[PDB]
RNA sequence: GGGGCAUUCGUAUUGCGCCGCUAGAGGUGAAAUUCUUGGACCGGCGCAAGACGGACCAGAGCGAAAGCAUUUGCCAAGAAUGUUUUCAUUAAUCAAGAACGAAAGUCGGAGGUUCGAAGACGAUCAGAUACCGUCGUAGUUCCGACCAUAAACGAUGCCGACCGGCGAUGCGGCGGCGUUAUUCCCAUGACCCGCCGGGCAGCUUCCGGGAAACCAAAGUCUUUGGGUUCCGGGGGGAGUAUGGUUGC
């Protein structure tokens, strides 16, 4: 089921068997790379970049056409962000809830949900410190 | 001879009780409006969701947003239709309950309504009394 | 032992249901459990309707009705004889009595 | 019951059954090309799409983001690709 | 539960009666399309005794629940 | 009293408050402010048991009718009233007997209506949590 | 006796003991 | 009807001012205590106070659990579904250590409408220190501190797999005749017939268990091992004594 919820939701992406590039795809590996770079400069997230490239330009899977993933391409050049996507998003959700809580002292629900977010930050931070993508002195405030 | 004027419009108990059924959403909307000649009315309008003719499902409930949209719709209809005109015309509008019929027609698209009546009308504030207009109301 | 599967009430997938007052003896009972009796009775009984018809100034005047929803606690529901005990097999039958 | 070829299910039963609970996984989504009424240039769009997409040819909205599949604008004709 | 033996004779007569023409012999059998589809998939598509009436336009059969 | 044509019926409003301890048959004008006559079971029977009895109600409505004849009122608008509030909504046993007795006296029947004070989210009822144990 | 009234007696006894 | 803050409305209850008629009104199995010609109860108009959100309201929803229904706005959450998006094992369950936690209860402030522990009476009774009725302090309500317990219950820990059917229902998605509204074409609603996933449940069944009551889980248990926490060992003594620790 979920991390911090009783729901057993089964809703994710089902990537097809055929890894083969579609015959109708005109864009080449280098052309896609140039597109990813141009998108990345506008200040976007690998998630958003992948969605925009899937919707607009008709690239089913970047890793199939190029042979490398979005964060990996941006890492290889050096247009990758300092904090990983998911940790950054948890921190901005945490500070948003804390900003709400600072006015509302009675909102017990907000306090409970903050505790649940903080737990996700710490559990993800520990993993990133284990893989040595963050420094070992990295704390949360 | 005693000279009377409009003070409010009430709905009889047995009707109001006979309307409320156990398998449909009731929608209630109240609004404060100032008439042009200067009478302040509080109008309460009530509506009920319609069992369709070929409906097998037992319940005919409307979702919270659909209810809010209908409430906004009947509020703005009441506002518009009792803001522009005066008591002379507003009473004549309420005699056939034309407000209700117009809400029933307007709210059909969002969710079919069964019985939409102007439940209550209350006189909140009056102007400073003068005999001329009271006599004009009588002739 | 477990007498009724539903625990003699309707609350399922829900924490706490607000209490109501028993129409007879004013006992505090949970709304879900309470025996509800919605009675639509004519304002005049058929025996007395004849005397109203002639006396009435209006012709073909449909008579009003009283709509009142009575809430009964189990103590009062059983004493008033609106509901009585059934067999262990006929309990599971939840069809209302036909009239 | 008791005799079904789990190996070779009938293709209509295969399509009905959930995308993740199929014998071999395949997405229900597809890639389709759009022909805008006031333009000559062709564009490719995802069936369930999430961003309002723009045709830079005439600078007009094509498909709208919805709960499921993206609703195309009136006039713009969609055709299945392979 | 009274075996009189008299009425058993006319009961046996009523249980051994047949009409001159067979009740199953209709002039033209009015059949729904999907049955004609079901027949023509068993090589019975050449039958001219069967007439195909148009299928019902409204979709509703279930009893209104509640 | 009122100088009106013999054909035309002079209307009044009869408030009938039917509790389980007593019955009230109370005739007033069209407005309600100017009362005509009120009689209750207490004035008819001298028994605290039978204050609310159908017989007491019948006598009350018969006497108020007899008085209303002499003041020129021929027709009445009936307003039936149970205790209401946080208490019972059903009318008492006197209501029907009283209405029959008014209809029998020769007084005409106008619009019939219930005016029970129904409350939206009322205050604690007189009984405790466990309620009345009798 | 009733278990709730056994508990109430026990608390009345503990109050007088401590004081 | 998830949570906080703001705003607004509803009738009812109680008190008060004015007006009409008046001899009883209240309460009970039956009574009395009690309020009444210094005008009660009833009816009309208006003002005020605090409480609570009826009927709609369901074996319906949401929430970790307590719990959560007047309208409108603002602030930040959350499940489920949809995805040919991204990270790539980041997980499961948990000593210590934490957040919340009905009702009652204890401190300070605000206000006190109803109900009402204590207490004062009137009844019933052999007696009633209660049940019944009239009044009534603390409390019930709000703001800020504590308190950490309920038959806090589904008397049923959480995560994961497999094992029978059936019709409903709530949210989202998918496909398809035909009714209707937005005039008409599509396109959105309301219906109607199927499908898919996740929830609240229900009916049926010799799947199989169990001492049975019953349970599609309380099944897959002598044909005994998926992972892990808390926890019982005949009945009383007893959740008592003492010690520690928390709290006014
Ligand atoms: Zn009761």
């Amino acid at each position: 089921g979920r991390m911090h919820a009783p729901g057993k939701g089964l809703s994710q992406s089902a990537l097809p068997y055929r890894r083969s590039v579609p015959t109708w795809l005109k864009l080449t590996s280098d052309d896609v790379k140039e597109q990813i770079y141009k998108l990345a400069k506008k200040g976007l997230t690998p998630s958003q970049i992948g969605v925009i490239l899937r919707d607009s330009h008709g690239v089913a899977q970047v890793r199939f056409v190029t042979g490398n993933k979005i964060l990996r391409i941006l890492k290889s050049k050096g247009l990758a962000p300092d904090l990983p996507e998911d940790l950054y998003h948890l921190i901005k959700k945490a500070v948003a809830v804390r900003k709400h809580l600072e006015r509302n002292r009675k909102d017990k629900d907000a306090k409970f949900r903050l505790i649940l977010i903080e737990s996700r930050i710490h559990r993800l931070a520990r993993y990133y410190k284990t893989k040595r993508v963050l420094p070992p002195n990295w704390k949360y405030e | 001879n005693c000279l009377t004027n409009f003070h409010g419009m009430d709905l009889t108990r047995d009707k109001m009780c006979s309307m409320v059924k156990k398998w449909q959403t009731m929608i209630e909307a109240h609004v404060d409006v100032k008439t042009t000649d200067g009478y302040l009315l509080r109008l309460f309008c009530v509506g009920f969701t319609k069992k369709r003719n070929n409906q097998i499902r037992k319940t005919s409930y409307a979702q919270h947003q659909q209810v809010r949209q209908i409430r906004k719709k009947m509020m703005e209809i009441m506002t518009r239709e009792v803001q522009t005109n005066d008591l002379k015309e507003v009473v004549n509008k309420l005699i056939p309950d034309s407000i209700g019929k117009d809400i029933e027609k307007a709210c059909q698209s969002i969710y079919p309504l069964h019985d939409v009546f102007v439940r209550k009308v209350k006189m909140l504030k009056k102007p400073k009394f003068e005999l001329g207009k009271l006599m004009e109301l009588h002739g | 032992t477990k007498k009724r599967r539903n625990n003699g009430r309707a609350k399922k997938g829900r924490g706490h249901v607000q209490p109501i007052r028993c129409t007879n003896c004013a006992r505090c009972v949970p709304k879900d459990k309470a025996i509800k009796k919605f009675v639509i009775r004519n304002i005049v009984e058929a025996a007395a309707v004849r005397d109203i018809s002639e006396a009435s100034v209006f012709d073909a005047y449909v008579l009003p009705k009283l709509y009142v929803k009575l809430h009964y606690c189990v103590s009062c529901a059983i004493h008033s004889k609106v509901v009585r005990n059934r067999s262990r097999e006929a309990r599971k039958d939840r069809t209302p009595p036909p009239r | 019951p008791l005799a079904k070829d789990l190996l070779h299910p009938s293709p209509e039963e295969e399509k009905r059954k959930h995308k993740k609970k199929r014998l071999v996984q395949s997405p229900n989504s597809y890639f389709m090309d759009v022909k805008c009424p006031g333009c000559y240039k062709i564009t490719t769009v995802f069936s369930h799409a999430q961003t309002v997409v723009l045709c830079v040819g005439c600078s007009t909205v094509l498909c709208q983001p919805t709960g499921g599949k993206a609703r195309l604008t009136e006039g713009c004709s969609f055709r299945r690709k392979q | 539960g009274i075996s009189i033996k008299l009425q058993e004779e006319e009961r046996e007569r009523r249980d051994n009666y047949v009409p001159e023409v067979s009740a199953l012999d209709q002039e033209i059998i009015e059949v729904d399309p999907d049955t004609k589809e079901m027949l023509k998939l068993l090589d019975f598509g050449s039958l001219s005794n069967l007439q195909v009436t148009q299928p019902t336009v409204g979709m509703n059969f279930k009893t209104p629940r509640g | 009293g009122p100088q009106v044509a013999e054909g035309e019926n002079v209307f009044g409003v009869c408030h009938i408050f039917a509790s389980f301890n007593d019955t009230f048959v109370h005739v007033t004008d069209l407005s309600g402010k100017e009362t005509i006559c009120r009689v209750t079971g207490g004035m008819k029977v001298k028994a605290d048991r039978d204050e609310s009895s159908p017989y007491a109600a019948m006598l009350a409505a018969q006497d108020v009718a007899q008085r209303c004849k002499e003041l020129g009122i021929t027709a009445l608008h009936i307003k039936l009233r149970a205790t209401g509030g946080n208490r019972t909504k059903t009318p008492g046993p006197g209501a029907q007997s009283a209405l029959r007795a008014l209809a029998r006296s020769g007084m005409k029947i106008g619009r019939i209506e219930d005016v029970t004070p129904i409350p939206s989210d009322s205050t604690r009822r007189k009984g405790g949590r466990r309620g009345r144990r009798l | 006796m009733r278990a709730k009234w056994r508990k109430k007696r026990m608390r009345r006894l503990k109050r007088k003991r401590r004081k």
